[PDB]
């Protein structure tokens, strides 16, 4: 089977700057896309089962653990609880000014976890290939990079796929996660038309993705730099105890304070 | 070596 | 299976089979591998396209995934290539259906279906039902001649009674089905209603007798509420097989101890156990009736006591193989209906006439050193007008 | 009693289910007839406990089955298990408790037993009796007055007479006793007889000693074991235990001399004081007490040779410690069963392989020697590894058409003659043992019509051995297969299944059989049981082909045959074709050659 995690970055600051645009794109539309994605994840096999994470300044919430119009009753119930705690998240919400990143390293360890925890109650007849479908919508924050890498290499260890679907900009850090667990990286110019490419590029499982023609991988920065700068460096000095990139030999890094001895 | 011949290893019965 | 059924179908049968509320997700499901993805590409757009794109789509491995799932879905008449587009139908009803517009229970089914297996032996005590005995005499597996001796069982009865209960009721139920068109109950209406449970005067009917098959339950006089059982949506051995044809099954219900009997000779009956023997008499008796070895060892596999899993293969070998062989006795001597040849005077006219009936499938053997053949009745016919016509 | 629809008898209203029947493993027929799980955790204590008040009938993998009887429960008596003793412990192990029947056919079984006992005292059988209502009321019928010669009452008897009386109280429902209190014995001094610690005692040995020892008087029965594990090591352990005056007797020239090989090698007992009464060599019987002799040489019913009537009366004058009696399957014959009055012993045990026959007289046996104490379980001998591992098979050999022509054709029995020689059978044996040969496999070819051996045995150019076969040349041919290399096969007819020892053997084909004979088909099968110096149960080293006729009462012969073995718990595995045959190339590869062979065949008369 497969378990999908869809991790919606709802960032009120960028997405109400869209609503304040008049854009034609617009959150609800975004979630409208993004339930339908998990309603076919679902329609697609009754073993397969799906999950959502609302991505805030401030937390990450998940959007998910009759027949009125002649409706699947569980799809239905998918779509009362996302809608409801959707609008409940969005509406009620503190504001502060110091922080207005969106926040997307918490959610992910959110998810990997919620993944783990789901593998373990799963009977060990039928094997779980589960994968997180995260859904940028702002730029990343600097200040977020160490622990997002540190998720990122869990992912990788625990095999899970990070299938980027960044929108009106490219996060070089968010790129640079999916290369590391081999998760598809697909950048969508034309936002109204998203949920065509959800249901052909991502929504595919691992099993038929090697079987099929999908857009190619984007080549991918590996650059480094110097505390010093954060400038492009090819060349680093590191310590054997800072583990940290630096600009040019120097007596003592200044993160470390060892007694480097000269020779 | 010493490996049991092929009509006792397995049923030479046409089924 | 019920793609083969589904494939049995007329495409203005198949369209109006295809009802809002269940068909077009059950049929979904049965999509093995590809079709899924396509139909949910291809669920969004109103304007057809091009063939070569689907064709190249898949990659070059892995490409008779591509060709086989087309094909099928090209029976199904999912979408008409109007030249891809899905039928509009279809698509609507669809999206309508994405994002658009117990404990007690299975123990019936099981007691249910037990005593009509128990009708279909010849136990003296079971459920009576002129409707239920009526079905499964033109079901195929029973044949009565006499109302007022109880029918006996044919061939294929036992063949049926030895398979395991999916494929039994499974197999059931498409009878059910195919002759319910003869009777003129309609096939789309009684067909849905199967899928909506994986989720009139004909359904009352309908659900009556799939409630005397026990996968439904109103539990409430017959009320319109339906509680479907386990086996409406679509366990242990206990037989221990030693090396000297001996089976020791922990059985206490009756129709187990049938079963084993149809093809043992029974010795001891424990108030947890049976002993039986499987001898040359029985299984030739069995192999008489109309079963084949094949069905004995799956049933004895199947029921499989956790004892003798541990060992590979399950079922000892000397078992199987005699079971085999004992068998292949019965038809040594092979029977085929045939008309011979004699007094050939030219060869030349001897093969033209094994040319023509090669051509027509009427020669079943032939000898060119003899001069000779056979021919079935049936191209008796066909041969000797040929002759007459010269 | 009750009878169920189909042909097993019914049991519902009969006997109760215990609730923990899962704990219990145990299952009680009121027939007498015990199912016992060999996969249950307290089945080594069930096997014991059933082994000791049950003797064996099928023993397969999954399921043993046991059955009771009179003479096992005497048994049991005897080691020393009283009615409560057993009925207590039955009951609690049996998951559906114990009908009332088998509850009193224990009751009657143990209390019908020790009443009466038998003692030779002074060249004299004394019924002996603590109780005197049992003779008083045991002379009744009036062959016991006609018998007999003309507290603790006893009453002199008839040596002639002690089988018909034996056999009379076993149906009386008073058997005798003939345990030997050979502690507590004055009138026969003790030989000095020792079992060195050279010797080594197999577990299942020591079981089977200790059953014929339950107590300080030895228990005289019939102690079954393979060929193969050690029976003659048993036998003479008995005998050293005893140490009294020991008899054994063998069935032919060559068991006498492996008995005295065998004396000799795990006793310590000097060679004078052993010796051979066999008219070939005599080793002055009279002046030593151990002695070895054959049912011949004392049942002998025609002439005796002066020096043999001196001995012969000496033997019947002395009174015996103990009587070994091996290969006891052919005591009841009419000479041999004399041989048991001939002599006086006190316990007369019993040693063999195959205790088997067509003939209802081996119940006889349970009377003339004693109940089968211990019957040595095969399969787990096998996985314990004291036995090679056995990969039983029967080829079946599809009949050549113009042999089943007149095979079926003639309704005499020529066909004896016929379906043991023909061509498909004799390229299958040919085959096989080119296989094995480059395999580097020991054959010991088997058939029972020396005609047939011979015309095998020319045609492969191989030393074919057989009854007036010269002695000298049988030992030269099996000196040459045990150690010459070139030669790795023997011919052996009928002879070799009396009584031999014969090299280890990986395979032992038999092209033919004498008929349903379990006793032949276990005797053979004997041969390749020699477990070899560091082999393994699992690698099946050993192989047996019965090679047999399709569509001929050699089939039925064939499947009439391995009910023992098949009860035992080998799996006899059916080979219709055989791989490689048609690629190799064998005799009778032509119409012309089995022409010739049948006309052969027809010419033999
Ligand atoms: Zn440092």
């Amino acid at each position: 089977l497969n378990l999908l995690v869809i991790v919606v970055d709802a960032n009120p600051i960028w997405w109400g700057k869209q609503a304040l645009k008049e854009s034609q794109f617009t959150l609800s539309k975004c979630i409208d896309a993004v339930m339908v994605l998990g309603n076919s994840h679902l329609f697609m096999n009754r073993s397969n089962k799906l999950a959502v994470i609302a991505s805030h300044i401030q937390e990450s919430r998940f959007l998910y653990p009759g027949s009125k119009d002649g409706k699947y009753e569980l799809l239905t119930s998918a779509n009362e609880v996302i809608v409801e705690e959707i609008k409940d998240l969005m509406t009620k919400s503190d504001i502060k000014g110091q922080h207005t990143e969106t926040l997307l390293a918490g959610s992910l360890a959110k998810a990997l976890c919620y993944i783990h925890r789901m593998n373990k109650e799963v009977k060990d007849n039928q094997e779980m290939k589960s994968r997180i479908l995260v859904i940028k919508a702002a730029e990343d924050s600097a200040l977020q990079y160490m622990n997002f890498m540190n998720v990122i290499f869990a992912a990788q260890k625990q095999n899970i796929l990070i299938d980027a679907c960044v929108l009106d900009s490219d996060s070089g850090l968010l790129q640079q996660a999916c290369d590391i667990t081999g998760g598809l990286y697909l950048k969508v110019p034309q936002m109204p038309s998203l949920l065509q490419y959800l249901l052909w590029v991502f929504l595919p499982d691992q099993d038929q993705r090697s079987q099929l023609i999908l857009p190619p991988p984007v080549h991918v920065d590996y650059r480094a730099a110097c505390f010093c700068h954060r400038n492009l460096i090819e060349i680093g000095y590191v310590c054997s105890v800072c583990l940290s990139i630096f600009c040019n030999f120097s007596p003592i890094c200044t993160t470390c304070e060892t007694a480097f001895k000269i020779s | 070596a010493k490996e049991r011949p092929i009509w006792l290893r397995e049923s030479t019965v046409q089924g | 299976n019920l793609q083969e059924f589904l494939g049995g179908l007329s495409p203005g049968v198949l369209d109006r089979l295809y009802g809002h509320p269940a068909t077009c997700l059950a049929v979904f499901r049965e999509l093995p591998s590809l079709a899924k993805n396509w139909v949910m590409r291809m669920l969004f757009l109103e304007q057809p396209l091009p063939q070569a794109a689907v064709a190249l789509w898949v990659k070059k491995e892995f490409s008779k995934a591509q060709e086989e799932s087309t094909g099928l879905l090209s029976g199904l008449r999912i979408w008409h290539t109007q030249l891809l587009i899905l039928n509009p139908i279809f698509r609507q009803n669809l999206r309508i259906a994405l994002l658009g517009g117990v404990p007690s229970l299975d123990k019936y089914a099981e007691e249910r279906w037990e005593v009509v297996l128990h009708f279909m032996v010849g136990s003296p005590s079971a459920a009576v039902s002129q409707d239920l005995a009526q079905l499964l005499s033109q079901a195929g597996l029973m044949k009565s001649t006499e109302p007022g001796e109880p029918p006996c069982i044919t061939s294929a009865g036992f063949q049926f009674l030895l398979l395991d209960t999916p494929a039994q009721l499974w197999y059931f139920m498409l009878q059910y089905l195919q002759t319910a068109q003869s009777r003129g109950m309609d096939l789309v209406e009684i067909l849905s209603f199967l899928f909506q449970l994986s989720f009139s005067d004909s359904l009352l009917n309908f659900l009556q007798h799939l409630r005397e098959f026990g996968l439904v339950f109103q539990r409430k006089r017959k009320s319109r509420r339906y509680y479907p059982t386990r086996l409406a949506i679509n366990q242990p051995g206990f037989i221990v097989v030693e090396t000297n044809y001996r089976l020791y099954a922990y059985t206490e219900s009756e129709l187990q101890i049938a079963l084993i009997a149809l093809f043992s000779e029974m010795l001891y009956r424990f108030p947890n156990m049976v002993v039986a023997q499987v001898t040359r008499e029985s299984v030739q008796q069995a192999i008489a009736s109309g079963i084949t070895a094949q069905q004995i060892i799956h049933f004895l596999r199947t029921r499989a006591h956790p004892v003798m899993l541990k060992q590979t293969p399950v079922l000892p070998p000397t078992i199987t193989d005699q079971i085999r062989l004992w068998e292949l006795e019965r038809d040594r001597l092979r029977f085929t209906e045939g008309v011979l040849y004699n007094q050939f005077l030219s060869q030349v006219d001897f093969e033209l006439l094994l040319a023509h009936a090669r051509e027509l499938g009427v020669l079943v053997f032939e000898n060119s050193a003899k001069r000779l053949m056979v021919v079935t009745p049936a191209g008796h016919s066909d041969v000797k007008r040929f002759w007459k016509r010269q | 009693t009750k009878v169920d629809e189909y042909g097993a008898k019914d049991y519902r209203l009969q006997m109760p289910l215990k609730d923990d029947h899962t704990s219990r493993p145990l299952w009680v027929a009121p027939d007498g007839h015990i199912f016992l799980e060999a996969f249950s955790p307290v089945y080594k204590y069930a096997q014991d406990f059933l082994v000791a008040i049950a003797e064996p009938v099928c023993r397969p993998t999954h399921v043993h089955e046991y059955k009771l009887t009179a003479y096992s429960l005497y048994a049991a008596v005897s080691v020393g298990l009283q009615t409560s003793d057993i009925t207590e412990y039955l009951r609690k192990l049996s998951k559906t408790g114990v009908p009332d029947g088998i509850m009193q056919f224990i009751k009657l079984c143990t209390v019908s037993y020790g009443k009466v006992k038998l003692v030779l005292k002074h060249n004299r059988y004394f019924v002996e009796s603590c109780h005197p209502d049992v003779i008083q009321h045991l002379l009744q019928d009036p062959v016991i007055r006609e018998c007999r010669l003309r507290q603790t009452v006893s009453f002199e008897v008839k040596q002639e007479m002690i089988e018909e009386l034996q056999k009379r109280c076993i149906h009386l429902e008073y058997p005798l006793l003939a345990e030997y209190d050979f502690r507590n014995d004055s009138v026969n001094p003790d030989i000095n007889i020792d079992l060195k610690p050279t010797a080594v005692l197999r577990p299942y040995q020591e079981k089977s000693l200790r059953k014929m020892f339950g107590n300080g008087r030895a228990r005289s029965g019939v102690i079954v074991l393979p060929c193969g594990a050690g029976k003659s090591l048993v036998g003479v352990t008995a005998a050293c235990t005893v140490r009294k005056r020991c008899l054994v007797l063998g069935n032919s020239a060559v068991s006498v001399e492996q008995w005295k090989a065998q004396f000799k090698m795990w006793s310590t007992i000097d060679d004078s004081q052993i010796c051979r009464f066999t008219s070939d060599a005599k080793d002055k019987p009279i002046g030593c007490s151990v002695a070895i002799s054959t049912y011949s040489m004392l049942g002998h019913t025609t002439k005796r040779s002066w020096e043999a009537e001196r001995v012969m009366e000496w033997l019947k004058t002395q009174e015996w410690g103990l009587m070994i009696l091996d290969e006891v399957h052919t005591i009841p014959a009419k000479m041999f069963r004399r041989v048991l009055t001939i002599v006086q012993a006190h316990c007369k045990l019993g040693l063999t392989a195959t205790l088997v026959r067509e003939d209802d007289k081996i119940v006889d046996l349970n009377f003339l020697i004693g109940p089968k104490l211990y019957e040595a379980n095969w399969m787990e001998l096998q996985n314990n590894g004291y036995i090679a591992k056995v990969q039983c098979a029967e080829v079946w050999c599809p009949m050549s058409p113009e042999f089943y022509r007149e095979y079926v054709a003639i309704k005499t029995k020529k066909r004896i003659l016929l379906y043991t020689m023909n061509p498909n059978k004799f390229r299958a044996c040919q085959f096989l043992i080119k296989f094995h040969e480059r395999r580097n496999d020991k054959i010991i070819v088997f058939a029972d019509n020396v005609f047939a051996l011979k015309e095998y045995a020319i045609r492969l150019n191989k030393p074919y051995i057989y009854g007036p076969t010269s002695q000298g040349e049988r030992m030269q041919i099996l000196q040459n297969f045990k150690h010459n290399p070139k030669i790795n096969t023997i011919f052996i007819s009928k002879v070799g299944d009396t009584s031999f020892d014969l090299p280890e053997a990986n395979v032992l084909i038999q092209i033919s059989s004498h008929g349903g004979s379990r006793r032949q088909e276990a005797q053979r099968l004997g041969r390749v049981l020699r477990a070899k110096k560091g082999m393994v149960a699992e690698e099946y080293n050993a192989f047996f082909y019965s090679l047999v006729s399709q569509d001929t009462q050699e089939m039925a012969y064939s499947t009439k045959r391995q009910r023992f073995l098949v009860d035992q718990g080998y799996s006899f595995k059916v080979i219709t074709k055989l791989a490689g045959m048609e690629e190799e190339d064998l005799a009778f590869s032509t119409k012309e050659e089995q022409q010739q062979l049948l006309q052969k065949v027809l010419a033999a008369t």
